[PDB]
């Protein structure tokens, strides 16, 4: 069955902020996290299937790049030949090292090219002269609970963002129509997609930072292993299919502060609607791994819908968040842990 | 400022205007020639609600005739109260869907939706602000259902911000009166509960027994059952043209009855209904229409509540009554009652009070339900439904008007995870201690 | 002269005060135009009461109150009623629509494009008045202007006005009663916001005066214009030293001080005994000592909870009308000799006591009667933690699966404010249980 795995990574401290000294709020002890006001009134706890200290070298249980891949992407990985979905999300506010643990600088690699190189290196292993691997790659987004495709290069004029519609296939699920798929053989071309892609993803300057995300992306890799039938027949016979889905989330934008009107409020009540349906689910999937019968509302978000098949029945999903520990952003760490924390059992 | 704008769509949706618009006309002082000829001074202060001004104090409705054949056109326009709506609003073709969602939906409706934008874009910018929508339409046959969800989905589109309210009438489960209804009401329902807020489901067999059980009417017309209808839209919508003590609207009814955004399908119902002769030998009460409201055989659902839960009711009272036996009664239900109620909603009752009753009772109420009985009027339907698309039975009449077999099937899964999720809260199990 | 702004919001708050203008109109002699008759008599005086009333030069006292509803139904009954030619026309409706019972939206999407024309009114009332101390305002736990409008106000007064005295007279939620399935959300919602703004709530419940017009007044069909009455009541004992003469008069920083030990157990209850009947307004004496026993009764309160489940903290009882000190003395020895009644170690003075000379007036068309001598006592008692454990209950149930979230998120909201709000409320379950423990070193 399918249980999740939420993780937290703390942030260290940007050199900015400790030649300012912005002061200290989360503290671990190993197992858990803990959120200490500094009016030092209260503390909240947080527990965690897997917890990540990024904080500083010297101390122990230091959670480098390495070790967040070998923890929860490369099991995904290893299911993935066993003929099974995964998805990975990736939940974060902005100046929290969201894109550092998932695609990375140019040296410390995130989750997305160590994961992509190990695939095509095992692939280079695995592979026998009478099986054969396939990769085709797809890279999409939502906005307002709209479907658009970035990797067609658009022409400029008012906007060639076409609102394609999603269907559901009897047997295949829900799909998205006009999904320009594309292949793969090694890292190297799925760099100049993604970058073509990002390039031309939603983004506004609101009031927290010069670019947010104010849309999701999913990064899909759908995998074939065909072995070949000579019982007497040769192959276009046997395609066990697995649905690699990573998926780069937006943030909360609590709009008590960000006095946004518009366009702006409209794009972020459509992002915590999606999260919060997307926690309904993930609750629901971690109830029914605990042996209770549940109703998992799908259809209640695109983004739910559209992964179905990759977070439900022989799947397994994980689930990544980002935090800072500074003391000016305490408000958004609170959420983020606690959007968190209901999705552990 | 709260203003409703009115579409009527097909035979179903004009015959319970043709009604409401004397039923509303009624209770504002208006006649056939669109004049004032009222009493008090609250009919004029709340107008706006429905109607329009024009020059000699004539007050036109805000309609929006839909329908594809005009032979409902002349029914209205040689009618009691037909000269009233605008000419330019009477909006129609010719060659109906033919009992066909499709004919609806791609082929005919498309030829017509502009001209039924045209004048809805015109009667919501001249509103202050507007609240919402109000379609009448039954699923079963065609226009109503295809040219009915279209105009929906591009309402919308044009307005997601706005309520979109759908007063709708639903097959029944014994007798039919058009052999497509399945496929049809499937392809409404995928529809309407993704482009809907609150939508209520209205059934002809439970009319037909209220009108022959409780109004003890032996051959009642379809103006008897329209009546019943009217009376319901009239009393949602008491609280934003008549003044109250405790005040609601379709936002506040839509919050407080929609937990899930999918689970907007309700069981309407009025009170107090009686037949002529007993009305001598009963009492206008609070607690007689209390009973007669949570009573099953006072629904129009063709759904019982014994087989099921309530997950949130309303009750929008009108007269003047006394807050502490409304409060009273509806704390009753939920403990004599604790069965038919769910536990994680503590209080699942909503009330409204109208100071202005109807014009001929001291006392009125209307009653919303959200019940997981209705759970059956769908698994009925995905019934009837899977049996003909087993065989393809009446399908190369839809898919010749543009439309492939993917698009039956995700109506019916749809369906079915409904059913699914009405189906999670009826059997009340308990916790690890508490 | 002194002065105190009023504040009404909502519905309930409209119609309080409906019926408080009512009683202030007739305590000092306001006719419903404004005019007073008897100004014949003034050669100077200041029976143009000043607390309440702004005098103009033609004869003419204007309230000092502000109207706000996000819907016009309530405000417009004040505009074509008998009081339409009282108010200052800027009685603040911007009803294109209501806040459908969410605090989402009377807090961002319709609680703002008014507040600016709220505070613009009350900065143009203040600089009316010279030595203004306080803001009494008007709502109720349960409703979306109520809950986040006044959230909001609160937020922006405590940055325009600072220090000044905010009384909230507030709608409790009932335990069973309800007439709407979101209050669970929008107290906690509100008590999160208006708790670090807030000095003093004072708590009342429709189901306790419900209670109260059954037993004492005899009325088994009672309405708003019953229960509305007798908090016009309240609020007049609590601003008649204010108005008129006594013997121990007592201002609005009285009830923040004596009734509040640490600034977040600000949450009194509140209390009016003399709810007879003019049938029984024979067969009773009706003196200080059967009205101060009265109030300390579990039935005769104005809040439903049993105090005899908890403890008190302080109490402060204000008296109208011929009371002499030593009738008060004598009736706190008897409480204070009674075992029933509890008190905190840290808290051996206990009551705060004050008197004043003008009886209460009675309306016409009312159920009170006639008396000589009235009482409201108004006291914070730890009991009132397990209401707050009901309402953090029902919270946890219909939370736990996201109901009725949605509303919330479609309107400017987040999933993480229920948590704070929970989180909040939680401490100060605590933080009533703390005080309740005897002292030990
Ligand atoms: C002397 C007297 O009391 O006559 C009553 C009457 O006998 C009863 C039976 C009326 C009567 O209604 C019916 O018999 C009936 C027939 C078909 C379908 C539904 C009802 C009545 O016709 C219906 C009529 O109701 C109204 O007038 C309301 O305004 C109603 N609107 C209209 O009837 C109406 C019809 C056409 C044109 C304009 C207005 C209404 C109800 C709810 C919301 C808005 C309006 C009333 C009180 C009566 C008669 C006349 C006998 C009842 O009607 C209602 C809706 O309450 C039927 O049961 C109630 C109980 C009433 O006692
Ligand atoms: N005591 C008393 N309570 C009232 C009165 N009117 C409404 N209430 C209570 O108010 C609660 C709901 O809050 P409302 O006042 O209706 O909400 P609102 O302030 O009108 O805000 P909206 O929801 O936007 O209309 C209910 O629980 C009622 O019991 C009243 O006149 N007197
Ligand atoms: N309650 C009610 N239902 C009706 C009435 N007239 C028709 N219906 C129902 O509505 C359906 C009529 O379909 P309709 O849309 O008129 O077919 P169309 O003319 O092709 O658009 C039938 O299934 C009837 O059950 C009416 O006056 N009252
Ligand atoms: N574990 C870490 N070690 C060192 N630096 C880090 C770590 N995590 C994040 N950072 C720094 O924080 C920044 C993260 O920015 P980024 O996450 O890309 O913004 P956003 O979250 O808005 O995408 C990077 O510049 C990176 O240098
Ligand atoms: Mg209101």
């Amino acid at each position: 069955n399918s249980q999740v795995t939420v993780a937290v990574r703390v942030r260290p401290f940007s050199k900015r902020e400790k030649t300012e000294k912005a002061s200290q709020v989360v503290f671990t002890n190993g197992e858990e996290i803990t959120v200490e006001h500094p009016d030092m009134k209260q503390v909240y706890s947080f527990i965690y299937d897997v917890s990540f200290w990024s904080f500083d070298e010297c101390h122990p249980g230091y959670a480098s790049q390495t070790t967040v891949y070998e923890t929860l992407a490369a099991p995904l990985l290893d299911r993935a030949f066993e003929g099974y979905n995964t998805c990975l999300f990736a939940y974060g506010q902005t100046g929290s090292g969201k894109s550092y643990t998932m695609m990375g600088l140019n040296e410390e690699p995130g989750i997305i090219p160590r994961f992509c190189e190990d695939l095509f290196a095992q692939i280079a292993k695995k592979q026998t002269s009478e099986v054969s691997y396939h990769l085709e790659m797809s890279f999409f987004e939502v906005y307002n609970e709209k479907i658009h495709d970035l990797l067609v290069c658009k022409g400029e004029n008012g906007q060639r963002k076409q609102p394609l519609r999603a269907r559901e296939h009897p047997v295949s699920g829900p799909y998205v129509e006009g999904l320009s798929m594309n292949v793969v053989s090694s890292y190297s071309d799925i760099q100049s997609w993604l970058e073509l892609g990002n390039k031309q993803r939603a983004t506004a300057a609101t009031g927290m930072n010069d670019k947010s995300s104010r849309s999701h992306s999913v990064f899909t890799l759908v995998m074939t292993q065909t072995k070949t039938e000579v019982v007497e027949g040769e192959e276009h016979d046997h395609r066990i299919t697995s649905r690699i889905n990573l998926v780069d989330l937006a943030g909360s934008e609590r709009c008590s502060t960000a006095h946004s009107s518009g366009q702006r409020l409209k794009e972020g009540v459509s992002i915590n609607k999606s999260l919060l349906t997307l926690g309904k689910v993930i609750s629901a999937l971690s109830e029914q791994a605990n042996g209770k019968r549940v109703f998992i509302p799908y259809r209640e978000s695109t983004l739910t819908w559209l992964l179905k098949e990759s977070l439900g029945g022989n799947s397994k999903t994980a689930m990544i968040a980002t935090v800072s520990p500074a003391a000016s952003n305490i408000e958004e760490t609170l959420s983020t842990l606690r959007y968190a924390t209901q999705a552990r059992l | 400022m709260r203003e409703i704008v009115h579409i009527q769509a097909g035979q179903c949706g004009n015959q319970i205007g043709a009604k409401f618009w004397e039923v509303i006309s009624d209770e504002h002082g208006i006649d056939p020639t669109g004049s004032y000829h009222g009493d008090s001074d609250l009919q004029l202060e709340r107008i706006n609600v429905y109607y329009n001004e024009a020059t000699g104090n004539k007050y036109v409705p805000r309609a929006i005739l839909v329908d594809l054949e005009p032979g409902t056109m002349d029914s209205v326009r040689s009618g009691p109260f037909g000269q009233i709506f605008r000419p330019d609003n009477f909006v129609f073709g010719q060659s109906g869907a033919g009992n066909n969602w499709a004919k609806g939906h791609y082929t005919e409706g498309a030829e017509l939706v502009d001209s039924v934008l045209d004048v809805v874009r015109k009667e919501s910018e001249s509103c202050d602000c507007l609240q919402g929508f109000q379609l009448t339409h039954s699923l079963g046959g065609g226009t109503g259902s295809g040219m009915g969800t279209l105009l929906i989905s591009k309402i919308r589109e044009e307005y997601p911000d706005r309520i979109m309210n759908t007063f709708s009438v639903m097959p029944s489960p014994k007798v039919s009166d058009t052999v497509v209804e399945p496929y049809n009401a499937t392809l409404s329902v995928h529809q309407l509960v993704e482009n809907t807020d609150e939508t209520y489901c209205i059934d002809n067999e439970a009319l037909y027994d209220i009108c022959f059980r409780t109004l003890k009417l032996t051959t009642p017309t379809y103006g008897d059952l329209n009546h019943l209808v009217s009376a319901t839209m009239s009393g949602v919508t008491t609280c934003l043209r008549f003044p109250g003590q405790l005040n609601a609207d379709l936002r506040k009814l839509a919050v407080n009855m929609v937990p899930f955004p999918r689970l907007h399908f309700f069981m309407p119902g009025f009170a107090p209904l009686t037949s002529r002769g007993s009305q001598q030998y009963r009492a206008l009460t609070v607690p007689e229409l209390t009973q007669q409201m949570f009573d099953s055989k006072n629904m129009m659902a063709a759904c019982d509540p014994r087989h099921g839960r309530y997950l949130t009711v309303a009750a929008i009272f009108r007269g003047r009554m006394s807050m502490k036996e409304v409060d009273e009664q509806m704390l009753n239900v939920q403990n004599k009652n604790s069965s038919y109620f769910v536990e994680w909603i503590p209080n699942n009752v909503k009330t409204a009070v109208c100071d202005i009753p109807p014009r001929g009772l001291k006392m009125s109420a209307t009653f919303i339900g959200n019940s997981t009985a209705i759970q059956e009027l769908f698994k009925r339907i995905s019934e009837q439904f899977t049996a003909m698309f087993r065989r393809k039975a009446f399908l190369h009449w839809y898919t010749g008007e543009g439309m492939d077999e993917m698009e039956f099937t995700e109506a019916e899964s749809n369906m079915n995870d409904l059913v699914s999720e009405y189906q999670q809260y009826q059997d009340a199990t308990a916790d690890e201690q508490g | 002269m002194r002065e105190c702004i009023s504040i009404h919001v909502g519905q309930a708050g409209v119609q309080i005060g409906n019926a408080c203008w009512e009683l202030y109109c007739l305590e000092h002699g306001i006719q419903p135009d404004g005019q007073m008759p008897s100004d014949k008599t003034i050669g100077g005086g200041d029976d143009s009461f000043n607390t309440f009333f702004s005098e103009t030069g033609a004869g003419k006292h204007v309230p000092r109150a502000v109207f706000v509803d996000l819907e016009p139904t309530v405000i417009d009954e004040v505009r074509t009623g008998t009081y339409r030619q009282l108010f200052h026309p800027e009685q603040l409706i911007t009803g294109k629509e209501d806040a459908a019972n969410n605090y989402a939206r009377g807090h961002y999407t319709i609680g703002k494009e008014i507040i600016d024309l709220v505070l613009d009114r009350i900065r143009k009332l203040a600089d009316q008045c010279t030595g203004l101390q306080g803001f009494l305002v008007f709502h109720s736990f349960g409703g979306g202007t109520g809950s986040g409008f006044t959230s909001l106000l609160m937020e922006r007064l405590s940055v325009d006005y600072g220090k000044k005295s905010k009384l909230e007279f507030s709608i409790y939620p009932a335990p069973q009663v309800s007439t709407a399935v979101v209050e669970p959300y929008n107290s906690i919602l509100t008590t999160h916001t208006t708790l670090e703004h807030s000095d003093c709530a004072f708590m009342v419940d429709n189901e306790a005066i419900y209670d109260i017009c059954r037993r004492n007044l005899d009325i088994e069909r009672p309405t708003y214009t019953n229960l509305n009455r007798l908090i016009s009541q309240i609020v007049s004992s609590i601003t008649a030293s204010l108005r008129f003469d006594g013997a121990l008069n007592v201002d609005l920083t009285e009830f923040q001080t004596n009734l509040v030990p640490y600034p977040r157990i600000h949450f009194p209850l509140a209390t009016y005994a003399p709810v007879i009947s003019a049938e029984k307004a024979y067969h009773e004496q009706l003196s200080v000592a059967e009205i101060t026993n009265a109030c300390f009764e579990p039935a005769n309160q104005m809040v439903k909870c049993d105090p005899r489940h908890g403890k008190y903290m302080a109490c402060c009882l204000l008296y109208r009308g011929d009371v002499v000190p030593k009738d008060v003395n004598a009736a706190i020895a008897t409480i204070k000799t009674k075992r029933s009644i509890q008190f905190v170690d840290w808290c051996p003075t206990g009551f705060k006591v004050g008197i004043n000379y003008q009886p209460p007036t009675v309306v016409p068309g009312g159920d009170l009667a006639k008396v000589q001598r009235a009482v409201c006592m108004l006291s914070n008692t730890t009991a009132i933690a397990e209401a707050w454990a009901r309402l953090d209950h029902k919270f946890d149930l219909m939370y736990a699966k996201r109901a009725f979230v949605h509303w919330y998120v479609g309107e400017g909201m987040e999933e993480g404010e229920f948590s704070e709000a929970r989180e909040d409320m939680a401490a100060l379950e605590k933080d009533y249980e703390e005080v309740g423990v005897d002292s030990v070193e």
